[PDB]
DNA sequence: AACGGCGCCCGAACAGGGACTG
DNA sequence: CAGTCCCTGTTCGGGCGCCG
């Protein structure tokens, strides 16, 4: 017999087909042995659990940890194989809460329910399914088995769970106080309201006596009533914020574990410091599988490491958003694929910071990454404050024009204008439209054996000029760049080049000024050094143009 | 006091499982207003995490409307309950609606309100609702009527969209009147008086019984069609002849009767791109065939309603935007262009979501079906901007190609 | 040694289309 | 025509950070 809770109870089914858990124990040390049978009383006599007997054929073990540099301890569970018997739940945890999207508030103050999990009850029919036995002895005493009636820590579905019901219980409390922001995310709960100081402790003591209706405890030990504000990893201040110290490890041999927690901390420490990059540093971490593997630091690495320790230097912090004012986001481009990004209300008050560092596709150019960046941005500025900020990017106007309209994709970005910050982003070449009078008309082709690797490469002229160059080790892809970059080397500014490769044309269409092939890359640094350079392309094996002369040679 | 119509997903398939977005402010408030409107008239309930199933919601506005609609991007539920409304209780296409001369598309989604859902069925109906910088947890509902944007809900209705629309049909036997998801296409030969005249007596109809004072006006006798069209130039170069037997080239594969015997000889030897060719005589005699076998119509082309229907869309520039919609490669049932479009020469998105909505408009009136588009953008492009221009009741499927133009194929 | 959420940078596995070979 | 290859793309799971 015992009393059911105010909190209302969350029907929680097993996939069909699956009984319960049914695990043997793990043999832990005499000092975890101490510290649960006292636990296991407590929660008993407060009805948190209930004891069973024979009559629950099912069994789990129960690790645990302690809590982070505190006194007490944290009862952890073992439900690997209960989770993969339980039913999915849908989580309605959708994200992570930001301080640059916090409002001004005069007043804060920041709640944290005690047992959180163990005050939430269990459905009826499931509690069953939640078996246990508790040793007291080690090798003595077989030990009396309990039942949960509450939310079990380590449980898949405790989570959403205690996340629904709480949503639940504040529900009428913020019907009957809208002007007031309660943030909810787990079991803290940040109250913030422009209400005056004395007004705000009434209504924090009505929300602190709603929540004790349905048994949720909000003790004075985690209680915050001043600034600063530990929330959700945040320094909160009445007009600033900033993330608390991040302490970066200063090892003398770098391992690649070392490296994974070292760029873990750059990612989380770009929110607010701007100019941080990982380039270099994720370099190590390619290859290599070994996580206790001692990797030494690249120059070029080493060098990044100390311009992100030098930036950390100086303390950083943002500010907090306002409704009335717009949302304003500048790029800079960093090099070498990298970039930084500042979001801010009024100039040098950045609400945060960022980058954007991805390297997708073989061949692209600095205006395609750009492009990515203001959607990473706009993404992201929806999800922190609902809106699209209006961006200030290093690309001139007519640059931009010039893309978009003559490329063969849709592409857009949303309003915007231009800032005049070293290095622009630029198109390094135009091919031409129309083919050019005057210039050399340079047919190329390129073949490669499937089974030997050996090819050819080469061009004919209208002016008689000719080459055939052999290759070892290629392909048919290959030979056809190599076609194309043989006409470039071989001729004057202004070229006439006709190829039957729909892979090289496709390429080079697309204006790329970096790319993770050599060849590419000289056939860019080409391109650029050329005045005028006509691309036509010509379906093979047709005999139309110079297309069949060449074809000739090269097979 | 109705009988729930059982409702059952197709064997071997689980419910929908699609992540929400996230939204912007003015929708978040915009979906907040219309769920607690919806959720005291009944028409959702709350749920709670113990519901796996979950589809995206978002808000538009229709062309020239302020007010907010919700929809429910039921893609994912609508081809997992696909023997139901295409087997089961399917909706005969009229192949007369694309005859007639006018054609007005009218909301009745809000009908579907008032007939209960099957009890096993509303848990896939289920959506979450976002928050601002993840203020508060999803905010989750469930229907408990036929939602808007299913396509079980036009199918179940369908026996009691028949008896409202059947006096009307009486009164006027000229009028074809065809359903799909949330619309109505009332189509007829009357003149633009008269038939805005009768839709305001359909209209009428309907309220002895919030978008039906909305109506959109289509005229499919006025749809045209894009052929393929070759070059007519006074002088032809090198560089001229070689586009157009690239061009023609490819044409084959529609109209196997293309020679470009003639055509090739003329670019005989190595020689400069911008150097002038004149034709032969027997040149020109072979484009002038080839000019007119693009007129005659492709061989063995028809509509198979078994089969799905594919679209692809190319950005010709400057506004332009041709589509062809085919079956089978080559076997284009439709080919078209549009230009001069919402956005032109400033969005592409809003122009290619623009196209988008127009070809499957045309699609529905035509056929009865939505095509999978095939969309010239990249997918983080679209899937950010995408909702912001929507202004349909309905989203078709879609997939993202990259195929640069080798040669101008639909527009020179 | 547990659960859930989000972000990054990583690699392996897989999909898809031009092009050559039997 | 199949069956490969070459090349490039997406998907996913795990490493790390962070929250509870
Ligand atoms: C930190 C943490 C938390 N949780 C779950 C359990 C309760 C809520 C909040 O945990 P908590 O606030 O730190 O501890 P709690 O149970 O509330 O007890 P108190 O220390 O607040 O009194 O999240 C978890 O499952 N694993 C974890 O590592
Ligand atoms: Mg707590
Ligand atoms: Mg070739």
């Amino acid at each position: 017999m015992v009393p059911i809770s105010p909190i209302e109870t969350v029907p929680v089914k097993l996939k069909p087909g699956m009984d319960g858990p049914k695990v043997k124990q793990w043999p832990l040390t005499e000092e975890k042995i101490k510290a649960l049978v006292e636990i296991c009383t407590e929660m008993e006599k407060e009805g948190k659990i209930s004891k069973i007997g024979p009559e629950n054929p099912y069994n789990t073990p129960v690790f645990a940890c302690k809590k982070k540099d505190s006194t007490k301890w944290r009862k952890l569970v073992d439900f690997r194989e209960l989770n993969k018997r339980t039913q999915d739940f849908w989580e309605v945890q959708l994200g992570i809460p930001h301080p640059a999207g916090l409002k001004k508030k005069k007043s804060v103050t920041v709640l944290d329910v005690g047992d959180a999990y163990f005050s939430v009850p269990l459905d009826e029919d499931f509690r069953k399914y939640t078996a246990f036995t508790i040793p007291s002895i080690n090798n003595e005493t077989p030990g009396i088995r309990y039942q949960y009636n509450v939310l079990p820590q380590g449980w898949k579905g405790s989570p959403a769970i205690f996340q629904s019901s709480m949503t639940k219980i504040l529900e009428p409390f913020k019907k009957q106080n809208p002007d007031i922001v309660i943030y909810q995310y787990m079991d803290d709960l940040y109250v913030g309201s422009d209400l005056e100081i004395g007004q705000h402790r009434t209504k924090i003591e009505e929300l602190r006596q709603h929540l004790l209706r349905w048994g949720l405890t909000t003790p004075d030990k985690k209680h915050q009533k001043e600034p600063p504000f530990l929330w959700m990893g945040y320094e909160l201040h009445p007009d600033k914020w900033t993330v608390q110290p991040i302490v970066l490890p200063e090892k003398d041999s770098w391992t690649v574990n070392d490296i994974q927690k070292l760029v873990g901390k750059l990612n989380w420490a770009s929110q607010i410091y701007p100019g941080i990059k990982v380039r270099q540093l994720s370099k190590l971490l390619r290859g290599t599988k070994a996580l206790t593997e001692v990797i030494p630091l690249t120059e070029e690495a080493e060098l990044e490491l100390a311009e992100n320790r030098e930036i950390l230097k100086e303390p950083v912090h943002g500010v907090y958003y306002d409704p009335s004012k717009d949302l304003i986001a500048e790029i800079q481009k960093q090099g070498q694929g990298q970039w930084t990004y500042q979001i801010y209300q009024e100039p040098f008050k950045n609400l945060k910071t960022g980058k954007y560092a991805r390297m997708r596709g073989a061949h692209t150019n600095d205006v395609k990454q750009l492009t990515e960046a203001v959607q990473k941005i706009t993404t992201e500025s929806i999800v922190i404050w609902g809106k699209t900020p209006k961006f200030k990017l290093p690309i001139q106007k007519e640059t931009w024009e010039t893309w978009w309209t003559e490329y063969w994709q849709a592409t857009w970005i949303p309003e915007w204008e231009f800032v005049n910050t070293p290095p622009l982003v630029k198109l390094w070449y135009q091919l031409e439209k129309e083919p050019i009078v005057g210039a050399e008309t340079f047919y190329v082709d390129g073949a490669a054996n499937r089974e030997t690797k050996l090819g050819k490469a080469g061009y004919v002229t209208n002016k008689g000029r000719q080459k055939v160059v052999p290759l070892t080790n290629t392909t048919n892809q290959k030979t056809e760049l190599q076609a194309i970059y043989l006409a470039l080397q071989d001729s004057g500014l202004e070229v006439n080049i006709v190829t039957d490769s729909q892979y090289a044309l496709g390429i080079i269409q697309a204006q790329p000024d970096k790319s993770e092939s050599e060849l590419v890359n000289q056939i860019i640094e080409q391109l650029i050094k050329k005045e005028k350079v006509y691309l036509a392309w010509v379906p093979a094996h047709k005999g139309i143009g110079g297309n069949e002369q060449v074809d000739k040679l090269v097979s | 006091p109705i009988e729930t119509v059982p409702v059952k997903l197709k064997p071997g398939m689980d419910g929908p499982k699609v992540k929400q977005w996230p939204l912007t402010e003015e929708k978040i408030k915009a979906l907040v207003e219309i769920c607690t409107e919806m959720e005291k008239e009944g028409k959702i309930s709350k749920i709670g995490p113990e519901n796996p199933y979950n589809t995206p919601v978002f808000a538009i506005k229709k062309k020239d409307s302020t007010k907010w609609r919700k929809l429910v991007d039921f893609r994912e539920l609508n081809k997992r309950t696909q023997d139901f409304w295409e087997v089961q209780l399917g909706i005969p296409h009229p192949a007369g609606l694309k005859k007639k001369k006018s054609v007005t598309v009218l909301d009745v989604g809000d009908a579907y309100f008032s007939v209960p859902l099957d009890e096993d069925f509303r848990k896939y109906t289920a959506f979450t609702i976002p928050s601002i910088n993840n203020e508060t947890p999803g905010i989750r509902y469930q229907y408990n009527v036929l939602p808007q944007g299913w396509k079980g809900s036009p199918a179940i209705f369908q026996s009691s969209m028949t008896k409202i629309l059947e006096p009307f049909k009486k009164q006027n036997p000229d009028i074809v009147i065809y359903q799909y998801m949330d619309d109505l296409y009332v189509g007829s030969d009357l003149e633009i008086g008269q038939h805005r005249t009768k839709i305001e007596e359909l209209r009428q109809h309907l309220l002895r019984w919030p978008f039906l004072w909305m109506g959109y006006e289509l005229h499919p006798d006025k749809w045209t069609v894009q052929p393929i069209v070759l070059p007519e130039k006074d002088s032809w170069t090198v560089n001229d002849i070689q586009k157009l037997v690239g061009k023609l080239n490819w044409a084959s594969q529609i109209y196997p009767g293309i020679k470009v015997r003639q055509l090739s000889k003329l670019l005989r030897g190595t020689k400069a791109l911008t150097e002038v060719i004149p034709l032969t005589e027997e040149a020109e005699l072979e484009l002038a065939e080839n000019r007119e076998i693009l007129k005659e119509p492709v061989h063995g082309v028809y509509y198979d309603p078994s089969k799905d229907l594919i679209a692809e869309i190319q950005k010709q520039g400057q506004g332009q935007w041709t589509y062809q919609i085919y079956q089978e490669p080559f076997k284009n049932l439709k080919t078209g262009k549009y230009a001069r479009m919402r956005g032109a020469h400033t969005n592409d998105v809003k122009q290619l979501t623009e196209a988008v909505q127009k070809i499957t408009t045309e699609s529905i009136v035509i056929w009865g079906k939505t095509p999978k588009f095939k969309l010239p953008i990249q997918k983080e492009t679209w899937e950010t901007w995408w909702t912001e221009y929507w202004q349909a009741t309905w989203i078709p499927e879609w997939e993202f190609v990259n195929t640069p133009p080798l040669v101008k194929l639909w527009y020179q």
